[PDB]
């Protein structure tokens, strides 16, 4: 009983270690200017219908 | 960029595998003699081995000398170096005669390096740039797209600026060079969406690339050893190498870069091509030229020097005795001599007929045998300028074809060296003498 206590203590651990890591890789892709405006300039292509 | 010139309808020097000259081919008409020597100077230029040999090419005036060199030059064809000087051409005054020289022999080593490049090449889909409003901060992807692949690529802040300035579009197929980085825009794949400035001007679409869209392409470098000198002799040296003004670069310059070369040629980086020197009228040249020319052609990195005279016996420049061929004993000791005949009356009119050709000039056989005795009678090149105006005046005459009345029309308008020397002669009295006397008046 004990070890089933500590075994789902220890995967729990384990999943909050890997989301974690997972997050700070995230956060560290997000690095851009917090909260300005942005001007952006797109070219796509358009498809039409007579 | 190029016109009707003198030596314009010779493509070679018209020889077979076995360098046997052919009786009329590539634009050369006879002086069998001289094109199996030029051809077996072609193969050692081609060899590669042979270092420092001086050739000579000795004849009567407008026996095609200049001409076997223009041969020369085209069987060579391009990325084998041929640098073609003139006597006159030495005499400089930023620069010595002896540094001119080295300069001109420098100029015939051709140094080829060869790189891969890595080039993405696409039609782009999506291109978008996102970039704050007074901030530096600027971030983009790109859409390229080929036949049987299509990716985004997020762009650092070097890519951005290139396609901002580029001014690329969706309907734009581009190249990129991973190293370099410039951006070429190769043609449109449709058209702008109909807006109203720019209406119809992206009509000639370009088809979509095929294959893989990163793929490895190999680019030649060629740069002559006088350009690395140039270029290593101080810092302002690339601009020295169209501004000229070179100056007298050090020696040392020259040897650290002959062993650098040489290292390179022993590493397989760079591949050596070794060309031609032509001199024209070599006569012009001083002694000082010669004793150089002598010592240089012992280095080995030195091209092939091929020199044209017609001077026979005359007085070396900067000496007072006369010279076999206006050359020093000591240049001609070294040097091998291949020699240039008059021509038959057949081989002036096939030239003849060949200058009318490449002129795009219609002769009749009668005209062609009525400029052919001309020629015999005062010289190859009169008749040669004849053509042309023989043709120009036909036109006057609203006439497709040049008859023997133009040729005679042609002739009386335009004298020759003979004609004028006469006229000179009994009219001696019109014109100053060497003693700078001259009658003005007529009565
Ligand atoms: N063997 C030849 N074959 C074809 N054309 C020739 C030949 N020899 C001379 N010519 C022509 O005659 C002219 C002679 O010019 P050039 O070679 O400069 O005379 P030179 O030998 O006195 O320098 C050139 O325009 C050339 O086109
Ligand atoms: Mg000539």
């Amino acid at each position: 009983k004990l070890n089933i206590l500590s075994l789902d203590k220890f995967k729990e651990q384990e999943v909050w270690k890997k989301e974690n890591r997972l997050a700070l890789q995230k956060r560290q892709k997000q690095k851009f200017q917090p909260n300005e405006t942005i001007l952006q300039f797109l070219s796509t292509a358009w498809l039409m219908t007579p | 960029l190029s016109l009707i010139a003198a030596h314009s309808h010779i493509t070679g020097l018209g020889l077979d595998e076995n360098l046997q000259p052919r009786p009329t081919s590539e634009g050369m008409v006879g002086q069998l003699q001289a094109r199996r020597a030029a051809g077996v100077i072609l193969k050692m230029v081609q060899n590669g081995t042979i270092a420092g040999r001086a050739v000579l090419v000795a004849g009567p005036p407008s026996t095609g000398k200049t001409a076997l060199a223009m041969g020369v030059s085209q069987s060579l064809g391009k990325d084998v170096p041929f640098t073609a000087i003139a006597g006159s051409e030495i005499f400089s005054l930023e620069l010595s005669k002896t540094e001119a020289l080295t300069q001109a022999f420098r100029k015939s080593i051709g140094i080829k390096i060869k790189e891969e490049t890595e080039l993405i090449e696409g039609e782009v889909v999506e291109i978008q740039i996102d970039r704050s409003i007074t901030g530096g901060h600027k971030q983009g992807k790109l859409t390229i797209k080929t036949t049987d692949m299509e990716t985004i690529y997020e762009l650092g802040n070097k890519m951005i600026d290139g396609l901002t300035k580029e001014k690329v579009l969706a309907g734009d197929v581009i190249s990129i060079d991973k190293a370099s980085g410039k951006i070429t825009k190769l043609g449109r794949s449709f058209a702008r969406s109909r807006d109203y400035d720019a209406m119809g001007a992206d009509t000639r679409f370009v088809q979509c690339p095929e294959g893989e869209l990163q793929k490895r392409k190999t680019v030649v470098h060629t740069v002559s050893l006088h350009e690395i000198d140039v270029i290593n002799s101080r810092t302002q040296g690339f601009l020295a190498l169209f501004t000229g003004d070179t100056g007298e670069i050090r020696s040392e310059v020259r040897d650290q870069i002959n062993t650098k070369v040489a290292e390179w040629k022993e590493e397989g980086k760079a591949e050596i091509v070794p060309g031609v020197l032509f001199i024209d009228e070599v006569h012009m040249l001083d002694i000082e030229c010669f004793s150089f020319i002598n010592r240089a052609l012992e280095d080995e990195f030195a091209p092939i020097v091929m020199m044209a005279t017609n001077r026979g016996v005359s007085k070396t420049r900067g000496t007072n005795y006369k010279s076999p061929h206006g050359l020093p004993l000591d240049l001609l000791d070294r040097s091998i001599i291949i020699t240039t005949k008059s021509y038959n009356e057949q081989e002036i009119k096939t030239i003849l007929s060949i200058r009318a050709q490449e002129e795009e000039v219609e002769l009749s056989s009668d005209a062609l045998d009525l400029l052919t005795k001309t020629g015999v009678e005062t010289s190859l090149r009169y008749s040669s300028n004849l053509i042309s105006v023989a043709q120009q005046i036909a036109m006057k005459r609203k006439n497709n074809t040049v008859e023997v009345e133009d040729v005679k029309r042609a002739y009386l308008l335009f004298l020759d060296s003979a004609r004028s020397v006469k006229y000179v002669q009994e009219n001696e009295s019109q014109y100053i003498d060497d003693q700078g006397n001259v009658q003005i008046s007529i009565a």
